[PDB]
RNA sequence: AACAUCUUGUCAAACUAUGAAUAAACAAAGAAGAAUUCUCAGUGUUAAAUACACUUCAGGAAUUUAAAU
RNA sequence: GGCGGCACAUCUGUUACAAGAUAACGCAGGUGUCCAAAGAUGAACUCAAUGAGGACAGAAACCUCAUGUAGAAUAUAAGGGUAUAAGUUCAUUUGAUUAUUGAUUCCAGUACAAUCAAUAACUCUGAAAUGAUGGCCUAACGAUCCCUAAGAUUUUUAAUUAG
RNA sequence: AGGUAGAUUACCUGACGUUCCCAUCUGUGUGAACAUAAUGGUACUGAUCAGGCUCUAAGCAUCUUUACUUCCGUGUUCGGAUGGGAACGGGUGUAUCCUACUUGAUAUGAACCUACC
């Protein structure tokens, strides 16, 4: 009862029906694994800007 | 500032007086007098331009 | 002002090698005579390939030492003197070196004992000219020019002009 | 039937270029990579540590992170029926700056050179220059007249067959 | 004879200097269609920075602008 | 079908078609190991082979010069890599360590396993930049349950003095 | 012109000979001390009596090599396409892409910072 082992036949036709799904833009903007110092620098400014924005809200 | 260790100076053994003597030429101004006490021509051979300039040890 | 002074031959290295097929006891005696003749401890050469025909790897076969300066010249004089300043024309290498072998080492003759024994020694002399250091130094190593390099006939002429030892062609 | 080793079928891919063995340039370790740059991943088999997978060889990616010794490169990988984003950290030995935007970055500078003169010609009131014409595929050549003074004719005909032997 | 050396005839899926055609993956203007000028902050790098890096090319204001196979 | 073999977990060259994938009981072979050094680092040196010389010594013992792009060596199969080294010699050493992250290979984008990039300790080598979280790279291996080892003092509480 | 550090890594290499050195570089003298080895040969340090002998560098050659260009040659091979031809084997035509080896001509480095001449 030997059988055919493998074939790539019809595989490209199948893969192109619903064509190659591209990744979304948000996939290229991930930050995990970035430089430790650059993350430390970015977080410091974001905290500074947010705290300065919030005191303006309290003022007005 | 240059990174280093004090294990490859003229001291790295004995003490700062051994390093200070070499920096000030004590080793140089001890072979001039050693050669003088051994041979006059040997003295003129190695330090010939020092007598010409009159630089005493 | 001629630069011939920069072209004067001078014996820069003289290697004396004693080869014995066994290690231990007799090797120490072979190293002992070398120390007396020169004044520095020799180096015991060990075998590279073990061959049962010669009954020899890690075992030390031969000992040798090299001398330079006035010591090499005076040691070489004894070797040529005991050779009667007779050197064959085929002993001189194409690179300007030469050598020979000595059967009986004179060393000491009064108190020769079987404990010391008798040993055969070979003398190999390496000739050089000023400026050969460019191939020996650590920084900016190069090759000496062919015209500056020593050939066979310069070595042969030097032996005739420094020791008056004729050459043998037969 | 191949095996499934990490560096299978790499006799010729990982072989160094002819007469190109040994140490590499110092421009490889001195080039400055900034986030957003375009680089080409080139597996240098002379350096076995950190060797990128052979499937990324010759692919053009973008720098997304810069670390003290490695450069974060981002490439697109084709999977069953989708494309995924692969984020590698490769030492500068195995990457190389890409010229994929060489022509584009010149056209960017050419239009900015004209734009610089435009903001100055507007102050003086003179007409302002137009932006460079866009690239087009080879267009049909126009009608041109050929002078007969320096013309020569050579007849072209089928050739009589001659046996090579 | 053998060894060098200059030629000659014919070869390689597990030989190769060289090396296509067909191909693979990029770019051809999305922190949201450009650019410029002025102002400009937080961290850090730095000998120190006004350099540099990231921060919606931090942010803010004017002018120009829909062009880029 | 059985007997044989293992194409059942697995690595290399090729078939194989210059991206990736990729068949046959296709071809030529390999693994279940080995290493306190054959791991880490620093320094010095250059290998195979050949030519010419030197008592015994000769085709092969050891010494010297010259040429020497690796034709040697690198634990092993094969293929890659390597020359002021990744080979040889010498010296010090244990980073073949603890803790926390984010990725790449196989991939169902599961586990195991392997490959990296960083951070916090404590170290080793070196003058120093650096390098070191096993072996120059591609194989050298293992879930649930059960058994058996190691670890949970960095700090938090209570009672009684003094305020 | 020379020296230091370089980047490109043969247009830079290899062999045969030639040309200066005024500074610089190199080769050059010595071994007391740091340090070194069987050897002051190397590496180390102290120095300046001599020298362009070598190195380095500049140039020579119907020089090997290497590097560009033509040619090789639209010849090898190749993507697409017949109710095209052939018993097979293999080989057209059409719309296209198009190497390599060889040979011949040319070249034998360009170029950055600092100092000194």
């Amino acid at each position: 009862s030997k059988d055919k082992n493998r074939s790539s036949h019809n595989q490209s036709h199948k893969a192109h029906r619903n064509g190659f799904y591209k990744p979304k833009k948000s996939a290229y903007m991930s930050t995990k694994g970035m430089n430790v110092q650059v993350l430390k620098n970015t977080k410091a400014q974001r905290k500074f800007a947010l705290a300065k924005k919030l005191e303006a809200k309290k003022a007005a | 500032y240059v990174p280093h260790s004090a294990t490859r100076f003229a001291g790295a053994g004995e003490n700062e007086e051994a390093l200070r003597s070499r920096i000030l030429g004590g080793h140089v101004a001890a072979y001039m007098k050693y050669l003088s006490g051994e041979d006059a021509d040997l003295y003129k051979k190695q330090f010939g331009r020092f007598i010409a300039a009159g630089i005493a040890p | 002002c001629k630069s011939d002074v920069m072209r004067k031959i001078k014996i820069d290295k003289l290697v004396l090698n004693i080869s014995v097929g066994e290690s231990g006891d007799r090797l120490t005696r072979a190293a002992k005579v070398l120390e007396t003749l020169t004044g520095q401890t020799p180096v015991l050469s060990e075998a590279r390939y073990t061959v049962r025909a010669f009954s020899i790897r890690n075992d030390q076969i031969a000992c040798h030492v090299t001398v330079r300066g006035a010591k090499a010249a005076e040691i070489l004089e004894k070797g040529l003197k005991v050779k009667e300043f007779e050197l064959k024309a085929n002993n001189f290498s194409a690179t300007g070196n030469f050598g020979f072998g000595i059967e009986e080492h004179i060393d000491l003759g009064l108190k020769y004992d079987p404990q010391v024994g008798i040993y055969g020694m070979d003398f190999f002399v390496v000739l050089a000219r000023p400026g050969f250091r460019v191939s020996r130094r650590k920084r900016m190593q190069d090759k000496i020019g062919r015209d500056h390099l020593l050939t066979k006939e310069d070595a042969i002429n030097w032996f005739k002009e420094t020791y008056e030892g004729i050459v043998l062609n037969k | 039937p191949l095996s499934n080793g990490r560096n299978r079928r790499t006799r010729k891919l990982f072989k160094r270029p002819f007469r190109g063995h040994g140490l590499s340039n110092t421009s490889t370790i001195l080039h400055t990579y900034k986030v957003g740059d375009y680089v080409t991943i080139l597996c240098n088999s002379s350096i076995q540590h950190g060797l990128p997978y052979k499937a990324f060889h010759g692919k053009t990616g973008r720098v997304w992170n810069v670390n003290p010794h490695a450069i974060g490169v981002m490439v697109n990988k084709k999977v069953n029926n989708r494309i995924v984003v692969k984020r590698l950290h490769i030492s500068p030995e195995h990457i190389k700056p890409s010229g994929c935007q060489k022509d584009f970055l010149e056209r960017k500078a050419a239009v900015a050179a004209i734009r610089k003169q435009n903001i100055q010609l507007k102050k003086e009131g003179k007409p302002l220059l137009p932006l460079p014409a866009k690239r087009l595929p080879k267009q049909p050549r126009p009608a041109e007249l050929i002078k007969g003074a320096d013309i020569k004719f050579t007849t072209v005909a089928p050739l009589k067959f001659e046996e090579l032997y």
